[PDB]
């Protein structure tokens, strides 16, 4: 029905730039507002960047603030988020959720600075 | 109760080598067998390498060649050396302990089973 | 257990008083405890709810976790189930992130042949245009989990979980929740080892009722043991 995938997560110094990208299918991506979550292995589960289902208006929180840059594509069907200059903090997973209907979790790509 | 720590997270490209350390807290009078789980965002689970107390030692068909196993008991740790890793097995790494038996001397024990949390390893 | 084999119906009331703004709600509907499904609908009886609904999913449904689907190794462990008969107590105390808190008290009992769930809450230290205050929650409750574990020195089961709210901008808000148990009936508890239980909700409005739809369609399942 609605699955998601993701890609672009690969191993980057600090101070480097990845493009990471949130692909859906089973719904339109402008319908519905698309969030990412930050989960380092062993720690809770929490919330970097949300895209509304307009576009025009995105959030972030005080650790990645002025960083990151959400951007969506209806003909691509893909949400986008750039890292600006890594941090060691950023070491955690992203997953990508979407709650058109019930709860959807995206499988997730993998990012540590190291 | 036991806690499980990780640790040797680093980023090897393709080639590379690291390894992944895991320790055992708490009092365990013996572990029947530690085993190294790989798990990908989009795959299920699947066992990359197990070593029992008798030291027999079992890896998948991918896995042999490339991941070696050693646990101490005395040190109740488990170290495994990821010689020559490939770009596909880029997935997080989980270890389990089957067998827990913890005994306290008052002679009051547990027999149970615990997770330790994932180490992340990836692959550019 | 056997009471709530098959189909049985469910009725909840709350009245809450958020800094001075009282609302009463009024929810009916029926839940299936052995396949884990609880579908009700909470109508809110004055003419809007003065806070999102999601902030108040929680205090609704999840007081009502008697219908849990509990695997059979776990039956043991249903302590809502052993203790349902005679009814329970639970006092929830809920901090939200920089948002104030709620606290509400809930009673849960058979009456007639009919689930009955009193409710009173009260939320204090609010900010005005804020997450919850401000309406910017967009109206969706996702899968969530609650972690419980025993108190034999209150004779009671206490519970402990993080709810993640959705919001229009796009943050997303952490409420802490903390959940304690008293159990009406004298009759033995049959108190749990720790657990969590997950939960899937899915909300919708009826096409039919002017009034506040607030549809839940919620499935809670058992696990950890």
């Amino acid at each position: 029905q609605v699955q998601l995938v993701e890609n672009g997560g690969a191993c980057v110094k600090p101070g480097g730039s990845l493009r990471l990208s949130c692909a859906a299918s089973g719904f339109p991506v402008n319908r519905y507002s698309m969030r990412w979550y930050r989960q380092a292995p062993g720690k809770e589960r929490e919330w970097v960047a949300g895209m509304s289902s307009a576009g025009d208006r995105s959030s972030y929180e005080d650790s990645v603030k002025g960083r990151f840059t959400i951007s969506r594509d209806d003909a691509r069907n893909t949400v986008y988020l750039q890292m600006n200059s890594l941090k060691p903090e950023d070491t955690a997973v992203y997953y990508c959720n979407v709650n058109v209907g019930f709860e959807y979790w995206g499988q997730g790509t993998q990012v540590m600075v190291s | 109760q036991v806690q499980l720590v990780e640790n040797g997270g680093g980023c090897v490209k393709a080639g590379g080598s690291l390894r992944l350390s895991c320790a055992a807290s708490g009092s365990i009078f013996s572990i029947n067998r530690m085993t190294w789980y790989r798990q990908a965002p989009g795959k299920e689970r699947e066992w990359v390498a197990a070593i029992t107390s008798g030291g027999s030692t079992n890896y998948a068909d991918s896995v042999k060649g490339r991941f070696t196993i050693s646990r101490d008991n005395a040190e109740n740790t488990v170290y495994l050396q990821m010689n020559s890793l490939k770009p596909e097995d880029t997935a997080v790494y989980y270890c389990e302990a089957y067998g827990t038996y913890t005994l306290a001397p008052t002679g009051e024990g547990e027999y149970d089973d615990y997770w330790g949390q994932g180490t992340q390893v990836m692959v550019s | 257990e056997e009471l709530f084999t098959g189909v049985v119906p469910i009725l909840v009331e709350l009245d809450g008083d958020v800094n001075g703004h009282k609302f009463s709600v009024r929810g009916e509907g029926e839940g299936d405890a052995t396949n884990g499904k609880l579908t009700l609908k909470f109508i809110c009886t004055t003419g809007k709810l003065p806070v999102p609904w999601p902030t108040l999913v929680t205090t609704l449904t999840y007081g009502v976790q008697c219908f849990s689907r509990y695997p059979d190794h776990m039956k043991r462990h249903d302590f809502f189930k052993s203790a349902m008969p005679e009814g329970y107590v639970q006092e929830r105390t809920i901090s939200f992130k920089d948002d104030g808190t709620y606290k509400t008290r809930a009673e849960v009992k058979f009456e007639g042949d009919t689930l009955v769930n009193r409710i009173e809450l009260k939320g204090i230290d609010f900010k005005e245009d804020g997450n919850i205050l401000g309406h910017k929650l967009e109206y969706n409750f996702n899968s969530h989990n609650v972690y419980i574990t025993a108190d034999k020195q209150k004779n009671g089961i206490k519970a402990n979980f993080k709810i993640r709210h959705n919001v229009e901008d796009g943050s997303v808000q952490l409420a802490d929740h903390y959940q304690q148990n008293t159990p009406i009936g004298d009759g033995p508890v049959l108190l749990p080892d720790n657990h969590y239980l997950s939960t899937q909700s899915v909300l919708s409005k009826d096409p039919n009722e002017k009034r506040d739809h607030m549809v839940l369609l919620e499935f809670v399942t058992a696990a950890g043991i």
